[PDB]
């Protein structure tokens, strides 16, 4: 999933070509000053979205909430869909 | 947030665009003395009702105001251009270079050979795209003309035979834009730029001092008046002015007897 | 005082720098007396850097560093720009000898 947000990153505009002075002095000092927020952002972007040694303990946020769902007391692989079809045929039989 | 750069990258070439087609200086627009009223009626503080203290802080209003007035007078101008430049950035190219960032496919590991070529990218914009041909002496030609020297048995000066060879090209360096000569392209230095600046300075300070020369060769009981104090004495009319200085000024213009 | 602390020290007398700034043939010879302690800090860098990918990062930013036809100057780059910071300094001299033509 990081793939897919840094194949985005991938895709932004090269704002370095702009930091020339004949760009500085020709701007409003607005939006001068917005073009380089816009930069810092991708600076705050771009260093998270490499930062691969914090997936490990983000999927330890989805692992016990999962491990306990297996924990049922009927069965590990039961679902829904199952519990439902097998009340038909505990409904819809006699008592 | 991809979108708002590609915004603020096309307001930045719109700016530059209509900005090199008024063929306007760059600091021109930026200047706050450049929108500043010169021709303003100037208020006249001997119609103003002033007593003594009050003088300086009137003259400092009169700037203030005219200062504010030059700034939103700047403001206005910059508001009246965004909706210029906003108007042709609805209407612009938008074919901007991409971020050069290292090929990483879904399930596919990164080279390195491709870690630096992107690195290869990030040093080559360290690069200016005018610069100038400022040359290094390679040990290839620094030796050849250094024993040359030495053959003829100017060895003990053999250092100072090679940095003049150096520094006739360093002085007389060429500049180059894109690998080419631009040919004709003359720059004034920050050296040569800060020489005609020091020179103007000495020259408007020693009319500053022969200014007061004359005035203290002819008045020379102008010297007890601090000069950061004198228009704090003056009025609007003439007898309002403070007698602080005004009966020591008399006596010391009579002489020293 | 800090563009110039890394070539004159740390006693730099930046008074002398401020009235007369050093020449584009100054800008050189400052970078080539300082050469050679860096291209031998950058190898011994790019020898402890903790990756090949940082270890030759940090001998490609000293390859366009030291160079020193890459030294932006800023009235090579910018001509009108650096002309036109010449005349902030020239018109507030010549508001000042205004000043004095009038009195």
């Amino acid at each position: 999933l990081s793939n897919e947000r840094y194949q985005l990153l991938s895709q932004w505009p090269d704002f370095t070509t702009m930091y020339g002075k004949d760009f500085y002095y020709r701007a409003h000092p607005e939006d001068l000053k917005k073009f380089y927020d816009a930069a810092d952002e991708y600076y705050k972007l771009y260093e998270t979205v490499t930062e691969f040694d914090s997936l490990s303990a983000l999927a330890s946020q989805v692992v016990p909430n999962y491990a306990a769902r297996r924990r049922s007391t009927v069965h590990p692989a039961i679902g829904s869909t199952v519990a439902d079809g097998a009340f038909t045929n505990f409904l819809l039989s006699k008592q | 947030k991809k979108q708002a750069t590609e915004n603020l990258m096309k307001l930045l070439q719109a700016y530059k665009d209509i900005g090199d087609a008024k063929s306007e200086p760059l600091l021109k627009n930026h200047n706050p003395r450049t929108f500043e009223d010169r021709d303003y009626p100037v208020p006249d503080f001997r119609t103003q009702n002033l007593k003594a203290g009050d003088v300086p802080k009137f003259f400092d209003t009169v700037i203030s105001t005219r200062a504010s007035a030059a700034i939103a007078s700047k403001d206005k101008f910059w508001a009246g251009r965004k909706t210029e430049a906003e108007a042709a950035s609805a209407k612009a190219s938008a074919a901007f270079p991409r971020v050069a960032v290292p090929e990483w496919k879904k399930g596919k590991t990164v080279s390195i050979e491709n870690l630096n070529t992107v690195t290869d990218k990030y040093a080559a914009a360290l690069v200016p795209k005018r610069k100038l041909a400022l040359p290094v002496l390679p040990e290839g030609v620094k030796k050849a003309v250094e024993d040359f020297a030495a053959s003829v048995g100017q060895a003990k000066n053999a250092s100072e035979v090679s940095e003049l060879l150096a520094k006739s090209l360093a002085e007389k360096a060429v500049v180059t834009e894109g690998g080419k000569v631009v040919e004709g392209f003359s720059y004034v230095s920050k050296a040569v730029a800060a020489k005609v600046i020091a020179t103007r300075r000495a020259e408007v300070h020693e009319r500053l001092l022969k200014l007061w020369a004359k005035r203290l060769l002819v008045s020379p009981e102008l010297a007890i008046v601090p000069l950061n104090e004198f228009d704090a004495q003056l009025a609007s009319k003439f007898e309002g002015i403070s007698p602080k200085y005004q009966e020591l000024l008399s006596a010391v213009a009579q002489g020293n007897k | 005082k800090e563009e110039l602390k890394v070539i004159y020290g740390d006693n730099v007398d930046v008074k002398h720098f401020q009235a007369s700034p050093r020449t584009p043939v100054q800008q050189l010879f400052d970078s080539l007396k300082n050469a050679a302690a860096n291209k031998e800090r950058a190898a011994k860098e790019a020898a402890a850097a903790a990756s090949p990918y940082l270890a030759y990062a940090v001998t490609k930013k000293q390859e366009v560093q030291a160079d020193p036809s890459n030294i932006p100057f800023d009235e090579v780059l910018y001509p009108q720009l650096s002309e036109e910071l010449l005349e902030l300094e020239l018109s507030d001299i010549r508001e000042d000898e205004i000043a004095l033509e009038k009195a």
